[PDB]
């Protein structure tokens, strides 16, 4: 499927990502999503928000360009982020150094997605 | 290939190109001792030896004869180059 | 027709879009061949 | 505007020490087949 | 000159003796044509009949059994006649001579005029039937020839007294070491023996690296030397890099070229090397990139159909003064010339072509005569190493001291074992070392003719 | 050939792309003539070793010649004297004692480590048993299950795992045969290798033929882990390329297993098209009067595994613990940013890493990545 | 067509051997499964591509084989493609090929389909170069500089501050209504075997040839090349002495030829 | 129009390609589509394939 | 395979011209020019006008000299 | 004259002011005996007033 | 995540996020032939090792 | 020689049952190499039995 | 990282001076320094100040 | 080899490095001097 | 310590050249001990992996393909 | 240098290329020993 995972030598190696693809969006699609766990309990996601370690990054959203320059992202999109970052241990799932520097640029992905939500959460009420 | 000549004993054949200034260019075919003596027998024994000065050698490579037949150097001086 | 910008100074020809200036007498190229001026 | 012969091909009809390389040597004075 | 040797890498050999390494060749070939005969035999001249003229057996002799039984085979013009041969090859001697009928559904034959002698012919394929088909074709392969070279034994000696053990320099004038650089460096070690054997890894430094670079074989046309050494052995001398790298692409002067410097940049690596790979870096001295700088200049005064604007070469820059408002600087140089296509000639100018000191005929127009000689080591990519510097597996050099009562280079006072009984130290050390270009036609130079060949 | 080199493995993992993982196997192709090591000895000198152990004389070994055609008045009969004595040091081995247990080394060495990553193991066997118990019915049974494990050790649990893998896979592979076979490899060659990867998802052990495996760049080590490039050449069955590879092969490698044409655009053809005459020249050190082509007239495929270390660009990062004043050190990528003001000093390292690749004939480009087993 | 080959022998060289000697100044064992791979590899790349039909306009063969039967031959791609639009210059002119490649596209073309690659060799496109020079250097209307062109432009030198480059290579030619006329090598051009006349402009004078493949779009390849379902290629060993028999049948297909231009110098031709 | 230069800049009659034969690769080409009379007038084209 | 041949050659309409090549009779070096010469497609264009054997006891001397000037274009 | 030379140098190339610089010391392979030697050098100094 | 193995005759459940991907595997397969004329057991041999 | 055997590329609807009984016309009155990579030859093992 | 420690042979090997560098001073840096311990709970150096024993 | 871009008519001397054209005749700099051509 | 941890090899005794010591049994007396051996390219790499500079990794990558 | 650079120095004038000039040294005069208790290279070798 090849979406966050390496199907090689026989067994299917993952890094943690996780591209959910072939869905549609939460209007498109009959159930309104994915529905990918049952925990709040309809947890849905659409095609192109990615999760790691149960955080869910957006597609919809954008990059402020304050929110660029510092903790130093390359997608345009939060989703399209952690679409990057994760491209070293893609092909590494199992290295401790790959581990630890996913871990490390998920939580800044992670911390500058909650940065653009307090801010645009704190613009709307004003 | 031992024959009593001054680099090593043995024949060199040189090929020469050149631009007479104010005439023209060439081909010149010789054996030398030293590519300075090739160049010094066209200012020598070349038809352009009395106006020695306009002779600008462009051009000295060295012919090695090889085993068998077959042509071994050529050279055209074309009337559009000129 | 055919325009020229330049005029050279040289024994030797120049290229074909310049005219040759030697000694006292002018030359342009024109049909392959250099035809003077005279 | 003109050639000089830098090689000649001729048939075996017409005819140890340390090793410096130990493959082949394709010079550049060799005209190369064209597949 | 030690700083360009190192820029090669250098390979461990086992012995001193000669070593060899073997060149190769394409297996693919066109023959030269000796002699055409008709069907009964009779030779066939260029104002003649044309020769198989409906569908009739014909022979062609070749100097060399390349052909087989049922190829076809083309001449100069290819594909129009294709000549099917008939029957192995019916040797004259040593020639070869073909039953050959016309292929390509020719009902007219071939004109004489091609088949005359000196004609290229050369395998096209091996057709058959659908039914009941016999055996066709075969299959030629090629050889190698191979390369020479050897090595060369330099030595070096120095003697000093042994009073000279500690002797220490009363500073009058400082005591000065000769860099390798060449300049006198100031030192302070107040013993004298410390400028003795710096003198002589200098030096040493020295004799290997003219060695290495500045060979002169003495191996004769008759393969013998002539150069006997003071016990009477030969002294051998292998070639070094400004020998092994000038045998193939030969090239003189006196009037620099571009045009001649580009067509033979383009005759050897025609359709041998991708677009990719015609990075040609010329190494030159200062004097050398002066005349490369002109003849770029007199390349683009000929470019009459475009026009050089100040807008984008920038050779009179604007800058910032005192003296006026608008003051303006001048000055510009072409350093790289872009052939067509995809080879390109870059200046690289080394220090080495311009030292003084070894390089002793001056040239004409300034300089050292070294300066204006171009040298494109490398041309293309070769998947070993072209030039490298042959040194022997286990051969450091035998630092050797002979010695009588005091040794003033190692400080020994006291000897056990005397070589002989007076006060002296002699240093005798020696190396056995050579270099080797695999491939000197991936190598083009330029030298000039003043240098004398 | 005429045009190579090893790709400069000194770059960016993002400029490792997939031409220039495809270039390291089309290099791998052009070194296949070439076996030479500093403790190996020749494939011609292995391969006559064990033709006498299976019975085939070499004239040409024991003298020089001056035949081809089998009979002993112009050639000499073979008495095998030497296979009775290796016979009884593999029968020995054989019936030597197998006892390969994984034991703690220094089983009464409990840490605060040790004792912190046992109570995140039973913690984590606790928040379990809740979701599978239902409701108090067998919540006592997983209790007690799992009780018997509060006088267990971390380093009790890791040993009993590695027990249970090797005491399974032992009894399953039939691995005292495997080390036995390679004992008779030892006193032949002198040369006893094991391959071991997991092919289906199983790990899985393999005895290396040691006349096809070309190890390069080791430093005169005897072990065979120390090299830096290891070639493993041989003639799979087609069965086998799909056992191995089917969750990585495209529906385009799949027609070149099932029709499989000449090619000779394994490094032969050049950018320009030139032909390169320096492949058909096999050597005389690697085959004799007793090898690059794509399959065999057994219809088998050629499959070529090169092993390389490639050079990756780490991080070594200072950092503060926020309780105490302690310094720390850790190893990052070189795709992560520094969080400064908060003391964060970085070092650049240059650091190996294993790559490994397959050439499946000569179109099939197959596995060329990093190695997922990385020995660390 | 069918092609067959054979092999008198296993690793050692045989009857048929050459030598290349290189001038310079001071003047293995052969795997003989792939030459054979590779000489009847070649045999078969010289069968589709250089092929020629025996037969008449009555549908006879001319040419017999060993046995009595007919050799069946069929075309190649280059004598196929070779029966429409194919011209024989003497000189190379614009005034020819922009002409040609016109009216091949005023009667035949939309205007936006008009993209003409010429497959040529390397020499031939130095001498497409020189007279799209020659065509510009007539361009007296508009004076060229280096600010559009930059044929002379900046690049960082060591030896000087404002050190300029010089080079430049006309690839492309657009005549009016749209006719792009592109540009690339193809590297059997210059094969040195195969082409034996040599132009006096240097090369091998079968690199001075223009082929305009694929003119305009079709909705289905042109030209392929065929081949039989299962396995056509065929092998055998016949052991005394060994022969090293192979055997395989090809064949190209060019379903217009009107649709492939062609540029063939006419110092290759009758 | 010889009051005018009509340089090379402003036209684009000559203009860089991208080729792997060279690096600085260039093209040539061009065609006068419309031509503006004095006063007001402009001459436009419809090139039609029914003429 | 025996002597070396220094030819001087006019090529009708175009220039002049220089060469050498190694035969047995001088017939045969013209042989081994208009088959093996640049201008192979007009090998009608060779108009040789002297050939003369490379006599090597002087080997200090020109063999072939050619030049072409401004007014015979 | 080493580099095979059999003809010997010109006496164009032995006048007065012909300069000459060391290259190398080679010996041969067996029974070499001793070549080559050792030099040296030394600085000056300047002076002023007032 | 989880992962089956269907063959191809299975239709993808899209919707839910499935994503498929198509792989070709061995299968043993068996046939007899009994003198020349009967031909038995041309079929996928029924005792799959899997 | 090579181990020519029909096309196993198909959809299991296309393996009908004149391609399985193509399949086993393959496996009569064939002649191959005598000894294959790992086993020896017939001739060979009935003159030991 | 160079500051008061010996990376050598693989090992991180300090003689106990730690060099506290690249923050920033209390006033310029947003944490008002580095906090390298919670002991006064906010312990705070700067980047030039060089700790050793506990000792500032 | 000494290109002269432009032609100025003009009854002094007017440059180097540009042609001087008076009534019946077209001078240019060389040697030092000016010399009329034809 | 080779990578963190403490390692013990045997030295060939054709590789090691012991100076200095006074007529004594061990080679613990010796006051310069010189190993010069061929180590591999990763060895280097996994021995002085924290003290290599950028520009010495060059010069191992750089160097010529014997292979 | 002539001898192994003095090690009877204070600690700060051992800098960067004091320890150079010692590496260098034994890289180049240390290959010729008359060990006491030690037998030759080639001896050992011919053993081996
Ligand atoms: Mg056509």
């Amino acid at each position: 499927a090849f979406g966050g995972w390496l199907n090689t030598q026989g067994g299917d190696f993952t890094n943690g990502v996780t591209f959910i693809n072939e869905g549609g969006s939460h209007e498109e699609n009959p159930y309104q999503g994915i529905q990918i766990g049952v925990d709040g309990a309809p947890n849905l996601v659409e095609q192109g928000e990615v999760v790691y370690d149960d955080y869910v990054f957006s597609d919809r959203m954008e990059i402020p360009d304050d929110i660029r320059k510092e903790y130093k992202l390359r997608g345009k999109t939060f989703a399209k982020a952690a679409k990057s970052a994760q491209r070293e241990s893609e092909e590494r799932p199992n290295d401790p150094l790959s581990t630890k520097g996913l871990q490390a640029a998920m939580e800044r992905i992670a911390t500058a997605q909650e940065e653009a939500r307090q801010r645009k959460e704190a613009h709307r009420e004003g | 290939v031992d024959v009593g000549c001054a680099p090593d004993g043995a024949m060199q054949l040189w090929v020469m190109e050149y631009e007479v200034t104010g005439i023209g260019k060439g081909c010149a075919m010789c054996k030398a001792i030293n590519p300075q003596q090739a160049e010094m027998l066209l200012k020598s024994n070349g038809i352009y030896n009395g106006s020695s000065y306009l002779y600008k050698v462009t051009r000295i490579e060295q012919v090695i004869v090889p085993p068998c037949n077959g042509l071994m150097a050529e050279q055209v001086v074309t009337y559009k180059d000129v | 027709m055919k325009t020229l910008r330049t005029l050279k100074i040289s024994p030797n020809a120049p290229d074909i879009n310049s005219v040759w200036l030697y000694k006292g007498t002018m030359k342009y190229f024109n049909n392959g061949e250099w035809e003077t001026i005279g | 505007a003109g050639k000089l012969g830098k090689f000649q091909m001729l048939g075996f009809q017409h005819w140890a020490p340390q090793k410096a390389t130990n493959l082949m040597v394709q010079l550049l004075a060799f005209y190369r087949g064209k597949s | 000159l030690d700083t360009f040797l190192n820029s090669f890498p250098t390979r461990e050999f086992e012995d001193d003796n000669e070593y060899y390494w073997d060149v190769i060749g394409s297996s693919r070939r066109n023959i030269p044509l000796v002699e055409a005969r008709d069907e009964n035999g009779v030779v066939v001249a260029a104002n003649a009949a044309n020769v198989g003229v409906g569908t009739s057996p014909f022979y062609l002799v070749f100097p060399e059994d390349w052909f087989a039984d049922g190829e076809v085979i083309v001449g100069n013009l290819n594909q129009v006649y294709p000549f099917r041969i008939l029957g192995d090859a019916r040797m004259e001697g040593t020639n070869a001579v073909y039953k050959v009928e016309l292929m390509g559904g020719n009902t007219q034959g071939v004109p004489a005029e091609r088949l005359q002698q000196g004609e290229r012919f050369s395998i096209e394929f091996a057709p058959v039937e659908k039914e009941l088909s016999r055996k066709v074709g075969d299959v030629r392969f090629t050889s190698p020839v191979s390369m020479r070279n050897e090595w060369t034994t330099i030595r070096i000696q120095h003697k000093v007294a042994g009073n000279k053990l500690n002797k220490k320099l009363a500073m009058g004038i400082p005591m000065v070491r000769n860099l390798e650089s060449g300049k006198q460096v100031k030192d302070t070690a107040n013993m004298w023996m410390h400028y003795v054997d710096w003198e002589v890894e200098l030096q040493f430094d020295e004799y290997k690296n003219n060695a290495m670079a500045w060979g002169t074989s003495n191996r004769n046309l008759n393969g013998e030397y002539m150069n006997f050494g003071k016990s009477g052995n030969a002294i051998k001398t292998g070639a070094g890099i400004f020998e092994q790298t000038e045998v193939a692409n030969t090239m003189y002067y006196n009037t620099f070229s571009l045009k001649l410097l580009e067509d033979a940049l383009y005759e050897l690596s025609a359709s041998k090397l991708a677009m990719d790979d015609r990075l040609f870096v010329i190494k030159t001295g200062e004097r050398g990139a002066i005349q490369f700088h002109k003849e770029v200049l007199k390349t683009v005064s000929g470019w009459t159909t475009f026009v050089l604007d100040n807008n984008s070469t920038r050779v009179v820059e604007k800058v910032q003064s005192r003296l006026h408002s608008n003051a303006l600087s001048a000055g510009f140089q072409f350093v790289e010339y872009k052939a067509p296509n995809g080879v390109r000639v870059r200046l690289d100018v080394d220090p080495f072509y311009d030292d003084p000191v070894r390089n002793k005929i001056l040239h004409p127009m300034g300089g050292v005569a070294f300066s204006y000689r171009y040298d494109i080591w490398y041309i293309g990519t070769m998947d070993q190493p072209n030039i490298f510097k042959c040194k022997i597996k286990g051969d450091n050099e035998y630092r050797g001291y002979q010695w009588g009562i005091r040794n003033p280079f190692t400080g020994q006072k006291g000897n056990p074992y005397m070589s002989f009984d007076e006060d002296s130290a002699v240093i005798h050390r020696m190396a056995t070392l050579g270099v080797c270009v695999l491939d000197p036609t991936r190598t083009m130079s330029l030298i000039p003719a003043i240098l004398q060949g | 050939a005429d045009f190579l080199n090893f790709p400069r493995q000194m770059l960016p993992f993002s400029k490792k792309t997939k031409q220039w993982r495809k270039d390291c196997l089309l290099w791998a192709n052009q070194k296949t003539f070439f076996n030479y090591s500093l403790v190996r000895k020749s494939v011609i000198h292995k391969k006559i070793n064990y033709d006498l152990l299976n019975g085939r004389l070499h004239m040409s070994d024991l003298e020089l010649v001056l035949i081809k055609a089998a009979y002993i008045p112009d050639r000499l009969q073979h008495y095998p004297i030497m296979n009775s004595k290796l016979n009884v040091l593999r029968g020995e081995e054989s019936k030597r004692v197998f006892d390969f247990k994984v034991v703690v080394t220094n089983p009464n060495a409990i840490s605060e480590i040790e004792d912190n990553k046992k109570n995140e193991l039973l913690q984590r066997l606790q928040e379990m048993i809740t979701d599978t118990s239902i409701s108090e019915d067998e919540y006592n049974i997983k209790l007690e299950k799992l009780n018997d494990y509060y006088t267990y050790e971390w380093q009790d649990i890791r040993e009993v795992r590695a027990n249970e893998l090797l005491n399974h896979y032992i009894k399953e592979y039939d691995i005292p045969l495997i080390f036995n076979n390679g004992f008779m490899d030892a006193m032949t060659c002198g040369e006893e290798i094991y391959q071991c990867d997991i092919v289906g998802g199983e790990p899985v052990i393999e005895r290396v033929n040691p006349l096809k495996i070309r190890i390069f760049k080791s430093g005169y080590s005897n072990k065979v882990e120390d090299a830096d490039m290891i070639i493993l050449e041989d003639y799979w069955s087609p069965g086998r390329v799909i056992d191995t590879y089917y969750d990585v092969l495209s529906p385009k490698d799949i027609k070149y297993i099932e029709t499989m044409p000449d090619y000779i655009g394994q490094g032969a053809v050049d950018q320009m098209d030139n032909i390169d005459e320096r492949y058909g020249f096999v050597n005389q050190n690697m085959i004799g009067d007793e090898s690059l082509l794509p399959y065999d007239l057994a219809g088998n495929l050629r499959v070529l595994r090169l092993y390389w270390k490639s050079k990756r660009k780490i991080l070594k990062v200072k950092s503060y613990d926020p309780e105490t004043g302690e310094e720390e050190w850790n190893f990052y990528p070189e795709n992560y940013v520094v969080n400064k003001e908060a003391g964060e000093e970085v070092q650049s390292f240059w650091v190996n890493e294993a790559w490994e690749g397959t050439m499946i004939g000569n179109e099939i480009f197959v596995n060329m990545r990093p190695r997922l087993i990385q020995y660390n």
